[PDB]
């Protein structure tokens, strides 16, 4: 299946790169070995890439009502000084709603469900974790086979288990 | 002869044995040393000078290590395989020419000496997998066990190739045979499957599952505590030392070269140290530089791809040696 | 007096020489602690094998964050450890329970459960915070007294 | 790991009781620049040409060496 | 599995090829199986690697590189004068994710608004940095320190006074990684 | 029995008793023994009741 | 600690002699549990769980041993 | 005295040194139904085809070491008998 | 470069062949009384030992005589055992 999310739904400066997508054709882990380390050519021709287009400017949002004032900023305005003591005592409220917002992370498709009450904490954090996914597939894809396989399919999942469990 | 009978024998005992621990327990130290720099890395450097006491200071904590056998099974039974399989790992070494005749028993029937004693040392390892009480760690000792016969086939069936060429099972014979040519060159496929049937017989990689943690079923050395992991190490590397003196003996020509005693002696165990040496590089070699093959895969690998090329040179190697007439005389020369 | 000593040296110096631990890698931890096996830094140079089961270890080091849920796992592996034998808390979760100590599912620290040797700081502790910390148990093993101590009494 | 030709130089530069002292502690054959010392006696030595990371070393003051 | 559209140009692949069909010799297909070649091949990679310079370095005598940002054990700080740079503010104990600051403060004698209380329980502590950007002094900060591994956990409960004296040993390293960095913060 | 074989001077029978008795009949016994279950309660006789015709 | 000595030999002639003008469990609200409540359950580890070691099979597990395949001739 | 059997002494006697010193220095605490299934057939035939080909190797072996009498008679039947297993 | 210190255990693994071969070596001339040793000795050769011995005395003692010493025609050993025949 040719699908990546940093294709499907660009994020970040993933638009303004190069870089190709390897994909399988017989499922195995042999296939899936192939595409990961291709993956590692086009991840650094995506850091070469990087590397030269990288722009000048900010590395922060400028509004000191989300992100903190420089320090120095914050020892000489009054308005600088109030904004950074508020965004870390109270934090910076964030509009009522909810959003799925998923990445192409290095284990698959990591997803995160936000719900906002309009407050400075979130009411709900659910965090999809591509590992959870795999592993519930385990007994899928290893019922009937060797016991001297299964090693190799729990590696082929990309398995950390503070993704699993959180 | 000149001095007592016993005493003789207590210095050539003593002269073969005590160098060969010495030599078994460097070859792990080169083996943390070679792998290191094969892999970018050092190796044990900090114990001892240049990481030279690092195998004593080894032996000697497991050696003061507390032991926890099984549930009162028996006493007996339990150290019974391991005691089995040190003593006749090293039974080996006694049947080694050093040298023309330099051996501690220099036997006309030595060949079948060191298999026999490869035999019983198999013994000790299913002996202990049955003893721990555990099932699982059982069938790992069973499946170990199943390795070390199936190229016990492998390697008697590459030495009856080299019989064939020197007529003798004298070890000494077999190295003096090896003046007119070095039997590598001749039976070149015998050597190499006889090498990779030793390392199999060692249960060293990648043919190491008796030891693989990585493996959901294997691991069954990976159950030893203190002396009774003392035990089996030292078999396996006083094993692996003797299958490279072997396999030098019968494919590199033993202890011969590329007027005083001291040093004929000296050269002749020099030579015979520098080909075990190397051998014991590549054996470390393949260990680093391979994954592991499946049980199911180095089962095959013997039974249909080794075995059925030995038994077709079984064939072919004495109807070449009747066609030019260099079928050896048996009697005792060399 | 002496001789004993001599023999201290020497028990020491092989518990020292070849130090085994069972790293209990729980989580992010024992990336920290897997970094110490690595060319870098080279653990073995030193003498130090990690093994995998408890009979073969010296060693426990708690490398990650001590659930409710898997404590029981952790004391039948200490249990299974022939003496002598050291643990090694590594890492805010494993020495006070960390960024989790206020979770319902979580063990506010190992020593709860089994008794701890040496502390090392750090979330993670660096691979040389690590190193320091074994370096630490080495100089505690060092000046352990066993045949002067039964001598004493 | 030194090689033969690196840890016979750094012999001829230090001598064999200063060679067998440093296999002692650091286990290597080290050579370079006193940069200086510390409060508690330990000294800093700085060479350029070695591999990266190894070109700044410590000789601590005490037998006991602890970091 | 495909995108919508029309399926995407040659993603059909050809049909399998028959052993017959393959385009290799059998003397290489032969030799290669029997030769073990692409192994040989592995075998001499780590030669190469077995004449390459070990990247180890020996540990405690070298060290691994850090950098003026490195967050390590915490410390409080004066200024020149030798006055605690630390006002009872609070935001390091509120903005800290673990909840790892305890403060207690009034006036003291001479009216300064300062600390009676100031711990860190560093077996709470995540060392992130949190507190050392939110203090408007630059009296919490992370040493470089990583070495102060110790036999219980009381001694990593600390309080004020070692805290502070924690600051006066490392000030200089302090200054220093101040002095890198502070453009950037 | 090997061992004596050897030492009165039967080395080749006595060295092949060890490989082919030992070495694989036994191994053999073994593997298959020590996969079957059995209970060593339902496999004992009462050997004092066979001791009479064990003399005779 | 050989569990063996010249004043342990000499102590296992004498026989435990309670004293009757002293506390008892009883002063303490307290009521002795008997050696024999707890043989069981500090010695279960300690008892053989081997398969070679259950007592002979009932005809009821005779016969539906036959129920079973006992050895996998595929594998 | 023999080579050989003081040897075997020798190689005995370490092994119990290494027993003994684990027993003696080493310490010691008081640290210490079944279900069944059916066994893989295969280990009864890994045993099985190598005690039977072990056999007929260890009966090539005479021959190894009687080549020159036998020349092309007994090579005759050493071949029909490796031939039939 | 050439790591040096992990070609020293092999060092030591070939000197200890060395050891052993030299070792053996002058023991066994020293036995042999100064001259280099026998090997694959079969029957014959024990035998022509034997009849060295009752010539000089010593096991391997050569003498050039055409003529035996008197007392020669008597000293052939006829060797007894209790058992094994
Ligand atoms: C085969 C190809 C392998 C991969 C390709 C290697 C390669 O191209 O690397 C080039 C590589 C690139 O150059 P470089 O890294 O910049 O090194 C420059 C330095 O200035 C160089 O400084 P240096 O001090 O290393 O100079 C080396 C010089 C000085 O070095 C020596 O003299 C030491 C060698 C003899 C002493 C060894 C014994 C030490 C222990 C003695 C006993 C102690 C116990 C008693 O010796 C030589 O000229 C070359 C001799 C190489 C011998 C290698 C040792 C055997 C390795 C395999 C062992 C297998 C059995 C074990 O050159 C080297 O690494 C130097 C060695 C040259 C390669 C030799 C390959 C021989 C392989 C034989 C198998
Ligand atoms: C034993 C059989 C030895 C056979 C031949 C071995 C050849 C190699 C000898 C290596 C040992 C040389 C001495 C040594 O390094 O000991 C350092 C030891 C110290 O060991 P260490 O671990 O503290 O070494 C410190 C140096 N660093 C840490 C940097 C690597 O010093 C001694 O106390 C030596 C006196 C007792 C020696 C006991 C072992 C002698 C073995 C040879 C006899
Ligand atoms: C096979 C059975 C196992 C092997 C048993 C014999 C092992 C070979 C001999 C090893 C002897 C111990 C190592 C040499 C002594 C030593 O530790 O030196 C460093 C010791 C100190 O060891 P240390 O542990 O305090 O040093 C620590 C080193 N770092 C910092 C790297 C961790 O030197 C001394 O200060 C005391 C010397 C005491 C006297 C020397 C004892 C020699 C005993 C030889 C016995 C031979 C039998
Ligand atoms: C040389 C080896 C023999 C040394 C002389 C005998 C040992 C010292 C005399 C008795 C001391 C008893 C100490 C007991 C103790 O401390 O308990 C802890 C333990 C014993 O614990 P334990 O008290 O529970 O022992 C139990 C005893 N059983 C099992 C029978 C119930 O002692 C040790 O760990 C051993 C330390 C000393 C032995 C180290 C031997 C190393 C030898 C290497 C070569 C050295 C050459 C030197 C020249
Ligand atoms: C010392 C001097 C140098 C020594 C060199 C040692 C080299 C390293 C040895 C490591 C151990 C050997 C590894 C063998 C790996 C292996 O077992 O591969 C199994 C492979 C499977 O092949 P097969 O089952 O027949 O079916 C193929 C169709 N897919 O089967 C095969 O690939 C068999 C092919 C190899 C045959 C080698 C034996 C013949 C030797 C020449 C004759
Ligand atoms: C075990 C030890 C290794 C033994 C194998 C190593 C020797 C291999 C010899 C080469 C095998 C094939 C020889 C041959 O003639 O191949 C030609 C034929 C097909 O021709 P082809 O190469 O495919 O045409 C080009 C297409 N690209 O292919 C065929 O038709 C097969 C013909 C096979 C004839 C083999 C004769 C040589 C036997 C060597 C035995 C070695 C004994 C000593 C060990
Ligand atoms: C019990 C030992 C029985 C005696 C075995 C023996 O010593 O014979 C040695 C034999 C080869 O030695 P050989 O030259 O034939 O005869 C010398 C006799 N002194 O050696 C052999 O043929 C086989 C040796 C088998 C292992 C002997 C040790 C068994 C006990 C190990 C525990
Ligand atoms: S202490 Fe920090 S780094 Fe270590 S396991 Fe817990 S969260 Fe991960
Ligand atoms: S350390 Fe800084 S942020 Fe925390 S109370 Fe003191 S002044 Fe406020
Ligand atoms: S480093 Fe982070 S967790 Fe630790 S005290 Fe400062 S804010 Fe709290």
């Amino acid at each position: 299946v040719p699908w990546d999310v940093r294709k499907s739904s660009p994020y970040d400066a993933y638009d303004q790169v190069e870089f190709d997508v390897p994909v399988g054709i017989n499922g195995d882990c042999y296939d899936r070995y192939l595409c990961r380390m291709e993956e590692f050519r086009q991840s650094l021709r995506i850091i070469h890439q990087c590397l030269n287009k990288m722009p000048a400017g900010p590395v922060r949002y400028e509004d000191y009502k989300i992100t903190p004032p420089p320090r120095a900023a914050m020892k000489e305005n009054m308005e600088a000084l109030i904004h950074h003591f508020l965004l870390f005592t109270k934090g910076y409220a964030v509009p009522p709603g909810d959003t799925y917002t998923a990445i192409e992370a290095p284990k698959g498709e990591m997803g995160v469900y936000v719900v906002s009450d309009g407050s400075e904490r979130p009411y709900r954090v659910h965090i999809r974790a591509p590992g959870f996914a795999h592993l519930s597939g385990f007994d899928h894809i290893t019922r009937g086979h060797l016991l001297a396989d299964a090693v190799a399919v729990i590696g082929t999942m990309d398995l950390v288990f503070g993704e699993v469990d959180r | 002869m000149s001095y007592s009978q016993t005493i003789n024998s207590l210095v050539e005992v003593v002269l073969v044995l005590v160098p060969s621990l010495v030599g078994i327990a460097y070859v792990t130290v080169g083996e943390r040393k070679t792998m290191g720099s094969m892999q970018r890395r050092l190796g044990p450097n900090a114990v001892g000078i240049y990481g030279l006491l690092q195998a004593f200071a080894d032996a000697l904590k497991l050696l003061l290590k507390e032991y926890v056998g099984p549930t009162q099974a028996n006493l007996v039974l339990f150290f019974l395989g391991p005691v089995i399989t040190l003593i006749f790992s090293l039974l080996g070494y006694a049947v080694i020419p050093y040298g023309p005749g330099l051996a501690v028993n220099d036997l006309s029937t030595g060949i079948l000496y060191m298999l026999a004693v490869s035999s019983l040392a198999t013994y000790g390892i299913l002996l202990a997998g049955w003893s721990a009480n555990s099932k699982y760690a059982f069938l790992g000792s069973l499946r170990s066990t199943a390795q070390l016969i199936s190229y016990e086939l492998v390697l008697s069936s590459s030495i009856l190739l080299v019989i064939m060429l020197s007529g003798s099972l004298s070890l000494t014979v077999i190295v003096e045979s090896q003046r007119a040519i070095w039997y590598i060159l001749p039976l070149l496929p015998v050597f190499i499957i006889f090498f990779i049937g030793s390392v199999a017989e060692t249960n060293r990689a990648p043919f190491d599952l008796a030891e693989a943690e990585s493996e959901l079923v294997s691991g069954f050395m990976t159950e030893h505590a203190a002396v009774i992991f003392v035990f089996f190490f030292l078999a396996e590397y006083g094993s692996i030392v003797l299958m490279c003196i072997l396999t030098s003996i019968l494919f590199l020509g033993g202890y011969l070269l590329i007027n005083a005693p001291t040093v004929e002696g000296s050269f002749y165990g020099l030579s015979l140290g520098v080909k075990t040496s190397i051998l014991i590089f590549v054996f470390i070699w393949t260990r680093a530089s391979f994954p592991r093959i499946r049980f199911d895969q180095l089962m095959s690998f013997c039974w249909t791809v080794l075995l059925p090329i030995l038994f077709a040179l079984i064939v072919l190697v004495p109807c070449i040696l009747y066609s030019f007439n260099i079928f050896p005389v048996n009697i005792s020369l060399l | 007096q002496y001789a004993l000593t001599t023999l201290d040296i020497i028990t020491n110096w092989a518990r020292q020489g070849s130090f085994w631990p069972m790293t209990f890698g729980l989580a992010c931890c024992a990336v920290e602690m897997m970094h110490l096996s690595t060319p870098r830094y080279d653990q073995d140079r030193l003498g130090i094998i990690f093994r995998a089961s408890p009979r073969q270890s010296d060693v426990m080091i708690v490398a990650g964050t001590l659930t409710n849920k898997m404590a029981p796992a952790l004391r039948q592996v200490y249990d299974q450890m022939p003496d002598p034998r050291w643990v090694i808390s590594m890492g805010s979760c494993a020495n006070g329970g960390g960024y989790y100590h206020y979770s319902y599912s979580v063990v506010r620290g190992c020593d709860r459960i089994v008794p701890v040797d040496v502390y090392v700081p750090g979330c993670p502790p660096t691979s040389e915070a690590l190193m320091y910390g074994i370096f630490q148990l080495q100089r505690k093993m060092r000046n352990t007294k066993i045949t002067r101590m039964w001598y004493r009494k | 790991m030194s090689y033969p030709t690196r840890t016979l130089a750094n012999l001829r530069k230090i001598g064999l009781k200063e060679y067998f002292r440093q296999l002692l502690y650091i286990g290597d054959t080290k050579y370079g620049e006193l940069v200086g010392v510390d409060k508690f006696g330990n000294k800093f030595y700085e060479n350029k040409e070695e591999l990266p990371l190894r070109t700044r070393w410590v000789d601590y003051a005490k037998h006991d060496y602890d970091a | 599995a495909t995108p919508a559209g029309p399926p995407p140009k040659n993603f059909r692949l050809p049909p399998p090829k028959n052993w017959d069909e393959e385009s290799e010799s059998t003397i290489d297909k032969v030799g290669k199986y029997f030769l073990m070649t692409e192994m040989l091949r592995g075998m001499y990679v780590l030669l190469e690697q077995f004449f390459r310079p070990p990247y180890t370095i020996y540990y405690p005598f070298e060290k691994g590189p850090i950098s003026p940002r490195f967050r390590g054990e915490h410390a409080l700080r004066r200024y020149p004068s030798g006055e605690e740079r630390c006002i009872a503010c609070k935001l390091c104990e509120a903005v800290c994710p673990a909840q790892a600051i305890t403060i207690e403060a009034e006036e003291r004698a001479d009216g300064s608004r300062r600390t009676t209380r100031y711990d860190i329980d560093m077996t709470k502590c995540i060392y992130c940095g949190f507190c050392q950007e939110s203090c408007p002094v630059d009296a919490i900060v992370e040493s470089p320190n990583a070495e102060y591994a110790t036999e219980t956990r009381e001694e990593l409960l600390y309080n004020k006074e070692k805290l502070l004296a924690n600051g006066d040993k490392w000030e200089p390293e302090l200054a220093a990684a101040i002095r890198a960095d502070a453009p950037y913060r | 029995v090997s061992f004596y074989l050897i030492l009165i001077g039967l080395n080749f029978v006595g060295l092949s008793y060890l490989i082919v008795y030992i070495g694989a009949v036994s191994i053999l016994f073994l593997f298959i023994l020590m996969l079957i279950n059995i209970r060593t309660s339902e496999l004992q006789s009462n050997t004092s009741n066979s001791i009479p015709l064990t003399i005779l | 600690d050989t569990g063996l000595s010249r004043d342990q030999v000499e102590r296992e002639f004498h026989d435990q002699v309670i004293d009757p003008t002293a506390k008892t469990f009883k002063d303490l609200g307290m009521e002795p549990t008997d050696i024999s409540k707890w043989t069981y359950h500090y010695l279960l580890p300690y008892r053989p769980s081997t398969y070679y070691d259950l007592p002979p099979s009932t005809e009821k597990e005779m016969r539906e041993e036959r129920k079973y395949l006992h050895v996998l001739d595929d594998q | 005295m023999s080579a050989m059997s003081i040897y075997i002494i020798f190689v005995s006697i370490i092994a119990i040194l290494f027993l003994a010193i684990d027993l003696i220095f080493a310490p010691h605490n008081p640290y210490k139904s079944q279900s069944r299934s059916p066994f893989n057939i295969s280990f009864f035939i890994y045993g099985l085809v190598f005690l039977l080909l072990d056999l007929e190797i260890l009966l090539l072996y005479p021959f190894a070491v009687s080549e020159y009498v036998n020349s092309a008679y007994g090579l005759a039947a050493a071949l029909i008998f490796i031939g039939i297993i | 470069p050439v790591p040096f210190e992990t070609l020293i255990p092999y060092g030591i693994i070939i000197a200890m062949f060395g050891v052993t071969g030299a070792g053996m070596a002058k023991v066994r001339h020293m036995f042999n009384g100064d001259k280099r040793h026998r090997w694959s000795v079969d029957q014959w050769d024990k035998q022509q030992m034997e009849r060295d011995r009752r010539l000089t005395g010593h096991l391997r003692g050569q003498t050039d005589n055409p003529i035996a010493p008197p007392g020669f025609e008597f000293n052939n050993p006829w060797k007894v055992x209790x058992x094994x025949x």
